[PDB]
């Protein structure tokens, strides 16, 4: 860049590997980083 | 940024904290959210009772429909308001940042402004640390506008 | 047997009327809010494209006028008749020194 | 070579009143009304 001007910059952050979320527009987003609301599994034992 | 005196980059706290503040709390409203329910009716059946066991069963299962669809509503809400969340703090840290620079600047659409100065990286700390007067550099700049 | 059923039915009601409750006044206060804030941000726009090129945006949520504005410019905004050509050269001017 | 500031601004009260909105659950607005009948009357 010519001594006489300057360039800047902003943006966000960003991941390699993310996960698919579902929203109102659009059922496959990729977000950051992602939690499951659905206890799938559970222990063998009462 | 890139000025003359070289590159780097550096991140915002007290924006990203913004972000951070209302997903880690969010989940506060559903992470902990569990009520107790204690003996209710038997959702299983071994023999064939009737009309009784056919409204046992419609019990538990409409019930069942009706929190599936008020889950996948929230989720998708929530979702939708987290993606909507975080872009609108980043786009509020361009406009703050475009109304500290008043007139010595221009978008250049790219996301980045163009500074008409020359910069060093001690008045890049003034713009992160907010303390850059537009005042002293403005002379300076706008010559460097307009040519 | 029945009463078992008899609760369970009017239980799980109250349960789903209250989520649907909690999450309707949740949403309509966070759009309420966002409304408010929205309605006087556009006045705001509203104003930076009435003065033309005549201002600048201080920052801090008012203008700064580059010309001699008399009580009569000032109506004439609250009016929505101001006409930026007038002041345009006599404000032009006093930006750019 | 005078000039003169414009601004612009919103309504305020001193003592509002706390509403709970999909971001945060404690907020303090201008003004609320309540949605749920806590008390009757006496008397049928
Ligand atoms: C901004 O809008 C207001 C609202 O209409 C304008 O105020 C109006 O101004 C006119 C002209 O001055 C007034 O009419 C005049 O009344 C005087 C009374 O002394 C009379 O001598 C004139 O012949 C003429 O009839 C009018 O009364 C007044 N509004 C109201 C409600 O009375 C104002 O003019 C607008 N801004 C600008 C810069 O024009
Ligand atoms: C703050 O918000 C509350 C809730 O919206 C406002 O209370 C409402 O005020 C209006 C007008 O003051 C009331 O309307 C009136 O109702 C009475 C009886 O119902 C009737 O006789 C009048 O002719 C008029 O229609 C309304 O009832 C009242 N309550 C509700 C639940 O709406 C209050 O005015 C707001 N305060 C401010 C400063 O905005
Ligand atoms: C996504 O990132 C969040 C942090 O915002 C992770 O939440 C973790 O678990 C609890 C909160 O529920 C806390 O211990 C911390 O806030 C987080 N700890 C760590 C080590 O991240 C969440 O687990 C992350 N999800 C995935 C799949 O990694
Ligand atoms: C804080 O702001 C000052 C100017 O007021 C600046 O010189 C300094 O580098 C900043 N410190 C940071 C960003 O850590």
């Amino acid at each position: 860049n010519d001594n006489s001007t300057a360039t800047l910059c902003l943006g966000h952050h960003a991941v390699p590997n993310g996960t698919i979320v579902k929203t109102i527009t659009n059922d496959r987003i990729e977000v950051t980083n992602a939690t499951e609301l659905v206890q799938n599994s559970s222990i063998g034992e009462i | 940024h890139q000025n003359s005196e070289g590159r780097g980059q550096a991140a915002d706290l007290k924006s990203t904290q913004a972000a951070i503040d209302q997903i880690n709390g969010k989940l506060n409203r559903l992470i902990g959210k569990t009520n107790e329910k204690f003996h209710q009716i038997e959702k299983e059946f071994s023999e064939v009772e009737g009309r009784i066991q056919d409204l046992e069963k419609y019990v538990e299962d409409t019930k069942i429909d009706l929190w599936s669809y008020n889950a996948e509503l929230l989720v998708a809400l929530e979702n939708q308001h987290t993606i909507d969340l975080t872009d609108s703090e980043m786009n509020k840290l361009f406009e703050k940042t475009k109304k500290q620079l008043r007139e010595n600047a221009e978008d250049m659409g790219n996301g980045c402004f163009k500074i008409y100065h020359k910069c060093d990286n001690a008045c890049i700390g003034s713009i992160r640390n907010g303390t850059y007067d537009h005042d002293v550099y403005r002379d300076e700049a706008l010559n460097n506008r307009f040519q």
